[PDB]
Order: C-alpha cells, then sequence, then structure tokens
C-alpha cells in the first residue's frame, strides 16, 4: 500500500498511509487533481491530527452526539494547542475532528458562570458596571 | 355518555 | 498559562459551531462574558432559530410567520434579538407549565344560562363561547373579563369559527349561518338556506378570498363568501333566499346522512358524515373529488392535513384512517381505541386522538408510530382536549389533566378540581382557557402560566 507525505509549516515530513490520510478532504482532492504541504501548521499540531486520523481509520461518522472517550483524552491539551488543532482540521477539511474540538470547547463553557468562563480563557470583563447589570436582567 | 353532546331532533 | 480566548480568536462560523453545542443556559451566560462574546452571539439568526425549533416553539415552515409577528411586536429590534427575546419568553412559560410546583393564576367568570357549552374559540385575545341558550359570549383573555354577549340566534349555537379582525361565524339549530362583528357588537349577516341544523363549519382562504363552509343535518354542505369590512347599515343583513344572496356560492350534495365534521384549507375541504363516509371537495369548482369509503360506522371527526396532503378520519367503529389525498387511497388504519373516536388534533409532530372510553393516543404526525398513550382513571368519556408538541391538556367528567409530552408525565391533575365537566379546552402560550360545568352552572376558567 502507498503513503503520502504531509509537510508541516516547520518543514517536517510526516509519512502516513494514503487512504488514512484521505480523511483530510483537502488531501483527497489534492490527489484527485506524493508530497502535500501543510503551510502554517506546527509539526506538533500536524502530528496530533495524524494520530487522530490513524486512530479513526475505521471510524464511520454521520452524516447532539457526545465526544468519544479516546477523543476526549486526546483533545485534553493546552488551549493554544486546542486552538491550532481546530484550525488545522478546518484547513485540512476534517469535519469530524473539527466537530470534536468544538465539542470540547463547549464542555469548558458548560454550566459555568460568566466569571468562571472568563477565568478559563483569561478574558477581560470589558462591561461597564451599568452595562453588566442591564445584560443580566435579559437585554 | 360518549362525551360528545348533540343537538336534539328538530 | 497558554490560555486563549478561543471564541474571539476562532473564525466566526467555528465559534458559532461551538455555541450550537451548548444548552440555552450556557448561551445566556456567555452573553455576559464580554462585549465581543456578546456581539458574536447576537450576530447569528441560526443560533436562535435552532433553539426555537429544538424546543418545539416553532417549526421550519412556521418560521417566517413567527418572524413577521415578532417584527410587528418588536419593530426596533434586530431579527437576532427578536428571536432571542421570543425564546426566553417561551422557555420561561414552558418551564412554568412543566413545573409541578408551579400553580397558574386562575380567573373564574360567569358562563352561559345553560350548564353545557357547545363550542369555544380562542384567538386574537378573544375567548368566544356558544351554548344552547342561543347566546354567544365574548371574553377578553388579556384582562380576563367578560366583554359582551352576542344575541340573535333563534336556536342553540353549535358551531363557531373566528375569522380575523373581530369577525366570527356561527351555526345554529335555527338552520341559519350568522356573521358577527365583535367591535360593532352585532350580527352583520344572516344566511338562510340549510333545511336543518348547522352542525359544523370551517373557514378557508383561497386566492386571497375567505369562504365559509357549513355542514348540516340536512346531509349537505353550503359554501359562502365571507363578507368584507366596511368603510366611510340596517344590520343584520338578512338573506332569506340563497339564489338572491350574493355571498352564496352553492350546495355540496353527496352525503346520505348528517354532516358531522368539516376541515378545510385553501380550495380543498373534507367533510365527514354519519353515513360512514368522507368526501373531499374542491370548493373552487364545487365538485366532489373523492369519496372515502371503508369505515363501518359514523364519522365523528376529520382533519385535512394540507401540509402532507392527507386526510385523517375518526369513527364510531373505534378506528382511525389515514387517506392519501393525491389519489384518494387508504394509507393506514390505526387501532388504538376500543370505543367511539370523536376527537382529533394535529400538531407539528403529533396526531392526537381521544375516545369515549377515556383513552387518548399520540401518533407521530408523519409515520403514525405510537408516541404516547393516556387514560383518564375514572374511565369517563373524553369530552375535550387540546395539544401542542410540548403539552397535552385533556378533560372529562370530574377530570382536568395537564401532561408533559416530553417526559410523558402528568404535571397537574387538580387545577380545576371543582369542575364537574370540562366542555371545551384551548391553550396558547401562557394562557389556558376552559369552559366548564360546576354544580349545574357553566363557567369560563382562565389559567395564566406567566
Amino acid at each position: 500500500t502507498s503513503n503520502v507525505v504531509l509537510v508541516s509549516g516547520e518543514g517536517e515530513r510526516f509519512t502516513v498511509d494514503k487512504k488514512i490520510a484521505e480523511r483530510s478532504l483537502l488531501l483527497k482532492n489534492y490527489l484527485n487533481d506524493i508530497v502535500m504541504p501543510v503551510p502554517n501548521v506546527r509539526s506538533s499540531v500536524l502530528q496530533k491530527v495524524i494520530e487522530w486520523a490513524e486512530h479513526h481509520r475505521d471510524s464511520n461518522f454521520p452524516d447532539s452526539a457526545p465526544v468519544d472517550s479516546w477523543d476526549r483524552e486526546f483533545l485534553k491539551v493546552d488551549q493554544e494547542m486546542l486552538y491550532e488543532i481546530i484550525l488545522a482540521a478546518n484547513y485540512l477539511n476534517i469535519k469530524p475532528l473539527l466537530d470534536a474540538g468544538c465539542k470540547v470547547v463547549a464542555e469548558m463553557i458548560r454550566g459555568r458562570s460568566p466569571e468562571e468562563i472568563r477565568r478559563t480563557f483569561n478574558i477581560v470583563n470589558d462591561f461597564t458596571p451599568e452595562e453588566e447589570a442591564a445584560i443580566r436582567r435579559e437585554n | 355518555f360518549n362525551g360528545l353532546t348533540s343537538p336534539q331532533r328538530s | 498559562n497558554l490560555k486563549r480566548d478561543l471564541i474571539t480568536s476562532l473564525p466566526f462560523e467555528i465559534s458559532l459551531k461551538i455555541f450550537n453545542y451548548l444548552q440555552f443556559e450556557d448561551i445566556i451566560n456567555s452573553l455576559g462574558v464580554s462585549q465581543n462574546w456578546n456581539k458574536i452571539i447576537r450576530k447569528s439568526t441560526s443560533l436562535w432559530k435552532k433553539l426555537l425549533i429544538s424546543e418545539n416553539f416553532v417549526s421550519p415552515k412556521g418560521f417566517n410567520s413567527l418572524n413577521l409577528k415578532l417584527s410587528q411586536k418588536y419593530p426596533k429590534l434586530s431579527q437576532q434579538d427578536r428571536l432571542r427575546l421570543s425564546f426566553l419568553e417561551n422557555i420561561f412559560i414552558l418551564k412554568n407549565w412543566y413545573n409541578p410546583k408551579f400553580v397558574p393564576q386562575r380567573t373564574t367568570l360567569r358562563g352561559h344560562m345553560t350548564s353545557v357549552i357547545t363550542c369555544l374559540q380562542f384567538e386574537d385575545n378573544y375567548v368566544i363561547t356558544g351554548a344552547d341558550d342561543k347566546m354567544i359570549r365574548v371574553y377578553d383573555s388579556i384582562n380576563k373579563k367578560f366583554l359582551l354577549q352576542l344575541s340573535g340566534h333563534d336556536g342553540g349555537v353549535w358551531a363557531l369559527k373566528y375569522a380575523h379582525g373581530g369577525i366570527l361565524v356561527s351555526g345554529s339549530t335555527d338552520r341559519t349561518v350568522r356573521v358577527w362583528d365583535i367591535k360593532k357588537g352585532c350580527c352583520t349577516h344572516v344566511f338562510e338556506g340549510h333545511n336543518s341544523t348547522v352542525r359544523c363549519l370551517d373557514i378557508v382562504e383561497y386566492k386571497n378570498i375567505k369562504y365559509i363552509v357549513t355542514g348540516s343535518r340536512d346531509n349537505t354542505l353550503h359554501v359562502w363568501k365571507l363578507p368584507k369590512e366596511s368603510s366611510v347599515h340596517d344590520y343584520p343583513l338578512v338573506f332569506h333566499t340563497p339564489e338572491e344572496n350574493p355571498y352564496f356560492v352553492g350546495v355540496l350534495r353527496g352525503h346520505m346522512a348528517s354532516v358531522r365534521t368539516v376541515s378545510g384549507h385553501g380550495n380543498i375541504v373534507v367533510s365527514g358524515s354519519y353515513d360512514n363516509t368522507l368526501i373531499v371537495w374542491d370548493v373552487a369548482q364545487m365538485k366532489c373529488l373523492y369519496i372515502l369509503s371503508g369505515h363501518t360506522d359514523r364519522i365523528y371527526s376529520t382533519i385535512y392535513d394540507h401540509e402532507r396532503k392527507r386526510c385523517i378520519s375518526a369513527s364510531m367503529d373505534t378506528t382511525i384512517r389515514i387517506w392519501d389525498l393525491e389519489n384518494g387511497e387508504l394509507m393506514y388504519t390505526l387501532q388504538g381505541h376500543t370505543a367511539l373516536v370523536g376527537l382529533l388534533r394535529l400538531s407539528d409532530k403529533f396526531l392526537v386522538s381521544a375516545a369515549a372510553d377515556g383513552s387518548i393516543r399520540g401518533w407521530d404526525a408523519n409515520d403514525y408510530s405510537r408516541k404516547f398513550s393516556y387514560h383518564h382513571t375514572n374511565l369517563s368519556a373524553i369530552t375535550t382536549f387540546y395539544v401542542s408538541d410540548n403539552i397535552l391538556v385533556s378533560g372529562s367528567e370530574n377530570q382536568f389533566n395537564i401532561y408533559n409530552l416530553r417526559s410523558g408525565k402528568l404535571v397537574h391533575a387538580n387545577i380545576l378540581k371543582d369542575a364537574d365537566q370540562i366542555w371545551s379546552v384551548n391553550f396558547k402560550g401562557k394562557t389556558l382557557v376552559a369552559a366548564v360545568e360546576k354544580d349545574g352552572q357553566s363557567f369560563l376558567e382562565i389559567l395564566d402560566f406567566s
């Protein structure tokens, strides 16, 4: 069986089975029209994406459903990494991975107060004391 | 009683 | 650290995807996180559209009508904010309906001179009732008070249909069809022609013209144009003879027995009769399209499902039939009652039926698989019920029940405990109304879930 090579934005070459790599619709369409560049995606990020793709090689996805336990542990990374994994999935057109990452972000928000959400993402409360109250009472 | 009231015959 | 405002940083569509995975509570909290989060959330229509749809507050097909209504109510709000405000109001109201520890405010008002109420309409902040006392009573559902009594019928009132702009149509045992203007407090038209009691009626609009269709115990249906409003008389305008009535369209003959039920939309009208058959009419051509034969006993109720182009029929033979109105063919026979099935309702997702043995059945509105099943414990005949995707309210002798259709559980069984009979029940949003009997008298009950 044949492989493709995906090159990270750091110039590092990742060898991966072709049909497995076709999880990326960008790669699949690239072949339809072997080394494919993945510009502006860090090596460590691309490496995670490939790990996810190889793990899910036999997975069939539709087509709200919850995150698979392997995915939850796999997506248990620092926020910057989670951010870049989401961007790479979006660039590479891997909808199920994109979906999974978004579900994990939503889980960070779920059942949390505005103040707790702010602490999680280090967000500045830019509401004036007046505007803060007006929003609470349901705008 | 079947639950449905009806007018009487004319 | 390595912390990051992911919602702000990510492209809009992706952050939107994240919010679609959240429950409304989390979305509400998220609005209070920062100015940017606030801006991002209030930007999408789809977010609030999805929530409204997911809670069955609106259907995809009903969305446009909701939006327009919201624009009329909130002219100076964006579509997004309109939908958010609508959602918050609806979810607040629904939670009250579902809370077994919530109790609605109750207003009890004088009913008719007779203890039995025969018909009720609830539209446009009006509650309208008819009885065998020959009277029509109109109530304000906002202020929860009696407005006026419409008199003129020489016989009992057995059919009522609200049109628009305070206009309503009535049918009586005096064989007349009457048009009323609530805001003038009088009858404007009396249409004669039926040779027996007007048993049922519906109003349809076809090509921007409203028509009245009236079923009678004379085995016929009469079709009439609904008179337009005036600008700037000898009210009521009495029309003793159909041919000399410019609002008269024609007679639909076909049934061999009383026309018990009628249901129409656009130019298509379905009638059900005591002759065990239904007829699908084309009131534009005034012609019979199909005769639906197969029931072995009286038809008591029919619904024209115009969205799916189907007919639903309920019979004394205990069966419910589904008909394909594209070819006039039987589709399904539903067997879930052991008594007369005389009551049918159709919500966006449920066909609901109620029988004289106290049984109530919920069927999927599309494939008619079994969704729910209820039974009044005293095994008394179901006299009335009303339903949405979220709530069922049913009535019978000594019983008035409110069911949560999501959990399948009874929420309240005693709100109208003092009632002896429930003649008619109807609800919309925060307001539930019921025409009841208590100790030999009729009353109108109004329940407020805000």
